[PDB]
């Protein structure tokens, strides 16, 4: 139960950190064509 | 174990027992397993009067070691004056490199040697000469510090000879 | 991009605060806590300051890496020994936390001068997580005595970093670098974390011991350790070196890999000579790592370890394992063999692993990394100063 | 001869390999382990160990080519001295019990040493401090010894001589060596190194006091006459230099002033003010020395052996308030001096031998002779 | 002159041990590790934070070194004296803590004037300082009795506003547009990230000290601890965000990530829950860097307050946050003590501050203490044998 809390919180942290990097990729790729 | 002897003698200076040496017939270019010849070991240690003699006696002056240092070489290294400027007054080639690239300014710079640096730049010691590392006797001396010798290879510059 | 560090650092920070409101709640260790510290954050920090243009990276980045490794580790840790509960902070807490900066910063010395401050976050992040279940598994589960962790800690941040360094491994590296070098007052620099680490580990090893006679031992036992260490480490750098001069790398790190090697065996009774005899074989044993298997895991196994942590945590931790099963062999301690010994075997493969694992999340071109001619540079993440 | 230094690659291994195995050997067959305040107690030891490595060891690197040995051969040294110091101190004061206590004066003991070297670093390599600290620490030990059958007093209370002897044991190996220069950042260092010594100092003061109100007064006493002498030291460096301004190096040296003209009365002194006069009065006699000791080779070292020596007269006045014991407190004090000077010959002379491959004094004071440096030629 | 500084201080002296026979006799040995951290966060944080001036390191260690030593025995005595109503008092572990508080006052405030000013000009400056000190703190602990046991308001927003009030008064016209010596160095640089260390790890001693032995102290502790560890990751984040293509300043790095410890202060003993303490450390840190970047520059241009280490930064703006913070917490009911006492204490520090600064600026103003010229500011020669070899 504690390993699964850490590793939800891990999850969490890099699905926010991957949509962020996923949307500023995205917004660069449209905008520099 | 005739020339390990005179080789022992040339190391310690014994003049009169490297003279029976070669009297009795020990070649006078026998060198040890490291490539020093009498030469080599007299420079090392500042005996002057076993430098004179053994070049009298017409030793090979630009005979190198395995580490390709000439008698020049290390009497630079160990900072012996007056075997440098015996050396350099019988043809020493004061622009010698060894295996590595070093020059005896280079191996007098790095060791603060200040006279032995002043007497081989008078006698036209090219101090551009670098190592296989790409390093100048003035490199080494800023490296280790030598701010006497940093300031002589610079105020000196280009005299030349 | 240039915003990818803060924006990480920012978040991280919030999920942070999240955390410990969501899980946390609230004095004779005290100063054995300053002295942890103490070796966490001058310690390391100015141990790695060795390098001629990197000595801002080396201090802020071991820095920030302890800082975000602290409260990470806290929360890690005090939901591990809570399964999940809500967990209240005291001293041992913060020695707990301290530790697993501890490991990162190891981890940190095998990839410094070749990694960006954000990898550095992200490193911390997995790798605390990897530590503190590890350690768990090794204290609740095998309940193996590791109270200096030279296997959970020192062995485990080392093998951390290796795996990371040999996944991030650059061949245009492999031969060396025109950075990769030292520099005069860099050394005197790097003395300063050497000497705070020798003069404060008796704590290392003894902060979290039980009070009585485990305590007093661990702290003896280190002592003396050290001291054995510090001369068999001169001794060997000059047998190693040319006309048997001193090497500052050698006298830097190898005087404290007896710290390292009587961790597992710090709280048994070994006794003061055998502290001593832990001492003498870690300070040769890091001195010949140096000198003979840094050259060969950077050329042929491809793996490049900055501060030679092989040397100073890995081989000493191994070698404190394999003393803490041998003084379980002759009745030392009342812990078993095979618990040593699986903990050994579990901090060393799940360090790899681990890794493995986040030296490939690393690896993306996502973290500025540096290109091959900036490491070991400040000026790819710093502003420098015109002189020295 | 060869300026270019000898190698030892064989001397030096195989001399500190016997040394540390000898050591571990006797600890097997001599030395044996075993509350409340475990943690308090092992707090002063812990402080001397900070002093010993930190301060001393950086209080020397203001040398600008010698900050590595210094560093580094103050650490060997502490760590050979701590266990000889052990070893010694159980055999002339009786198997060895390993304490904290123990290993605080044993602590105590290596300090004697590395305050001693700081007269002879920078002229000697490694082999000859190895020497140096084995004769040393037999010294003192003789020398405790010697009062404690004389005097009828402790053996561990013996110890507050130390400052005494390590400063005349320090002046005499230098005079024995063969005769014959900073920068701002190891400057810095060496201040560093000078702070902690000074912070820490209220604990070379007291760790030998058991009573909590004596040890109280004893930090108390010196904390107040280290303050007074900082302030009677940069304010004074001034005056006691040819260019009117402050010496760095003086300052280094100064700031211990009030803690070793206490140091062995502060236990006794009984008001703040009392500490406070005696700082400023070690601050001004060491202005004083700096002005004079050079016209008439460590100019620090000597100021030193001054204030060592004002701080006995100063207990030898403080003890009357709190004859005989007059003469026998003199008499203890010049057992020490005739002790110190004995044994620094000695070592001195054993310094000089051919074996130790000892620099040429040429090259005094350079990190090149011990050390590996790249770009440098290397051998014959 | 020639004799100004050695003979004030040797006065200075004489009067220091004249009082301390007059006025001073003979729980410590639980709170001498605390103090021992303070002391090293006095002598060799404070001392060696400063060291980051190229050719400033001798006179910015030794004259911390100065003022530190000459003020705990001033401290010691001021703050007696005002504690004991003029009688003969006894000292503690308590009075060396608090002692080291006054010097800590005082080398905050002269970090603002750091390379500006002579060492004759740091004594008046130790000792006027202490007095004006020393009496705010008293009316803010014993009148309106407020909760400040991290001295957020009486020892860092006060020894800040202190150091304004000097500079602007010190104010020098050929200084505006900056001066050749002030820069740093490599090595003098990671001089100063020993000193930034330092403070930052001793930091919850600092702040726990004077605490009530118990919950109070332990939650000092803590809350500093993680307040520090937060204020670290924000302080790195806007160091990154503000500055020109995205690079860490040195300057960041060395200060404001201490300003969570200056910001803790007042919350510091408060039951803020670690998470309040990591919220303030991240606003102090990130206040402290845009106080750097955006404020600095308009003090010392539009204001003509120039202030060497940023102490307005580090001290002054935090100190001024943690004051507010602790307001908030009283609101919130994590605190005893009054709103109006807490809001009266960070009024009393920065006004006590800036016209104590003023008067001793202007006895510091007049040309009798050697202080140097525009061209020998941020200079070690001027007072210092400097080595020729860097």
């Amino acid at each position: 139960a504690p390993v699964v809390i850490i590793l939800i919180i891990l999850c969490v942290m890099a699905g926010i950190i991957g949509t962020i990097l996923l949307i500023s990729y995205s917004i660069r790729r449209l905008i520099k064509a | 174990d005739a020339a390990t002897s005179f080789l022992r003698a040339a190391r310690s200076g014994n003049l009169d027992k490297a003279l029976d040496h070669l009297r009795n017939g020990v070649d006078i270019n026998t060198c040890n397993q490291n490539g020093l010849n009498g030469l080599h070991l007299a420079s090392k240690e500042g005996h002057v009067k076993m430098v004179v003699e053994l070049l009298h006696k017409e030793i090979i002056l630009e005979t190198t070691t395995k580490k390709g240092n000439t008698a020049l070489h290390i009497a630079a290294l160990a900072g012996q004056d007056e075997v440098v400027r015996e050396l350099v007054n019988y043809g020493a080639n004061v622009n010698a490199q060894s295996q590595k690239g070093f020059t005896p300014l280079y191996m007098a710079a790095q060791e603060n040697h200040l006279e032995v640096v002043k007497f081989l730049l008078e006698n036209g010691a090219n101090q551009n000469v670098a190592t296989e590392d790409g390093f100048t006797p003035l490199a080494v001396a800023l490296q280790q510090g030598h701010e006497n010798v940093v300031a002589h290879l610079i105020n000196y510059g280009t005299k030349g000879k | 991009m240039r915003f990818t560090f803060p924006l990480m650092a920012i978040v991280l920070e919030i999920a942070m605060i999240v955390l410990f409101g969501l899980f946390v709640e609230y004095f004779e260790l005290y100063p054995l806590f300053q002295d942890v510290h103490v070796m966490i954050f001058v310690g390391f920090g100015f141990l790695m300051t060795f390098l001629k243009k990197y000595g801002f990276s080396s201090v802020g980045i071991n820095l920030l890496v302890a800082a975000l490794g602290l409260q990470w580790g806290t929360i890690v840790q005090g939901i591990l020994q809570s399964q999940g509960q809500k967990f209240n902070i005291g001293i041992k807490n913060m020695i707990n936390a301290d530790f697993s900066a501890a490991t990162v910063l190891i981890s940190f010395g095998a990839v410094l001068g070749k990694t960006s401050p954000t990898q550095m976050l992200i490193m911390t992040i997995l790798e605390i997580v990897f530590f503190a279940h590890n350690e768990y598994l090794v204290s609740e589960i095998f309940k193996a005595s590791d109270i200096g962790a030279s296997m959970t800690i020192h062995a485990f941040g080392a093998y951390f970093g290796l795996a990371v360094a040999g996944i991030l491994y650059r061949s245009g590296l492999r031969k060396g670098h025109e950075n990769e070098e030292s520099a005069y007052y860099s050394d005197l620099f790097a003395m300063i974390g050497t000497l705070f680490l020798w003069m404060f580990w008796p704590s290392f090893n003894s902060a979290i011991a039980e009070p009585g006679d485990k305590q007093c031992r661990a702290i003896v036992n280190t002592y003396f350790s050290l001291a054995a260490c510090v001369l068999t480490a001169f001794a060997f750098s000059s047998l190693v070196e040319h006309r048997g001069k001193l090497n500052m790398v050698h006298i830097q790190n190898a005087t404290l890999a007896g710290g390292v090697a009587v961790g597992t065996c710090a709280d048994m009774a070994i006794h003061p000579f055998g502290s001593m005899i832990i001492g003498s074989i870690a300070g040769m044993v890091s001195v010949l790592g140096y000198k003979f298997l840094t050259p060969l895991f950077t050329t042929k196994l491809r793996i490049h370890d900055t501060c030679g942590v092989h040397n100073l945590h890995g081989l000493p931790g191994v070698v404190g394992g394999l003393a803490g099963i041998v003084a379980v062999a002759m009745g030392a301690s009342n812990t078993s063999m095979a618990m040593q010994a699986a903990a050994l075997g579990s901090s060393i493969g799940t360090a790899v692993v681990g890794g493995l694992m986040t030296g490939l999340i690393l690896k993306l071109p996502l973290w500025g990394q540096p290109s091959d001619q900036n490491c070991y540079d400040d000026s790819v993440y710093w502003k420098v100063p015109k002189t020295r | 001869s060869s300026k270019y230094p000898r190698s030892v690659r064989r001397c030096l291994p195989l001399w500190a390999l016997t040394l540390e195995a000898a050591l571990i050997l006797l600890f097997y067959f001599f030395t044996h382990y075993d509350q409340k305040g475990l943690v308090a107690s092992y707090q002063v030891g812990q402080d001397l160990t900070v002093m010993a490595a930190l301060g001393l060891g950086f209080l020397t690197s203001n040398f600008r080519r010698h900050s590595w040995s210094s560093v580094a051969f103050n650490l060997f040294m502490l760590a050979l001295g701590v266990q000889w110091a052990i070893l010694l101190d159980g055999f002339l004061s009786q198997k060895v019990v390993i304490t904290l206590f123990s290993i605080r004066l044993a602590t105590m003991s290596a300090m004697s040493v590395l305050i001693s070297a700081g007269a002879v670093l920078g002229k000697v390599n490694l082999a000859q401090l190895v020497v140096m600290v084995l004769v040393e620490v037999t010294a003192l030990g003789t020398l405790r010894m010697v009062i404690s059958n004389i005097f009828n007093t402790d053996y561990h209370m013996n110890l507050r001589h130390f400052y005494v002897f390590a400063a005349y044991f320090g002046l005499t190996v230098a005079w024995c060596l063969p005769k014959p220069q900073r920068a701002t950042i190891p400057s810095l260092s060496a201040m560093l190194g000078a702070l902690f010594l000074w912070m820490f100092w209220p604990s070379v003061n007291s760790p030998l006091l058991r009573s909590p109100i004596q040890r109280k007064n004893a930090m108390f006493n010196t904390y107040y006459a280290l303050a007074v002498s900082v302030v009677t030291a940069i304010s004074g460096s001034s005056l006691a230099h040819p260019q009117r301004k402050i010496s760095m190096t003086y300052v280094h040296s100064a700031v211990l002033a009030g803690g070793v003209a206490v140091g062995t009365s502060c236990h006794l002194i009984p008001s703040p003010w009392l500490a406070m006069v005696l700082g400023l009065v070690a601050g001004l006699i060491s202005i004083g020395g700096a002005k004079c000791l050079p016209v008439c080779i460590s100019v620090m070292h000597s100021i030193f052996s001054l204030l060592g020596l004002l701080g006995e007269i100063t207990y030898i006045v403080l003890l009357v308030l709190h004859g005989f014991q007059v003469l026998l407190s003199i008499g203890e004090l010049s057992l020490a001096i005739v002790i110190a000077l004995t044994s620094g010959l000695l070592t001195g002379l054993l310094l000089n031998l051919k074996i130790w491959k000892a620099p040429h004094v040429a090259k005094y004071f350079d990190d090149q002779v011990f050390w590996k440096f790249p770009h440098l030629a290397v051998g014959f």
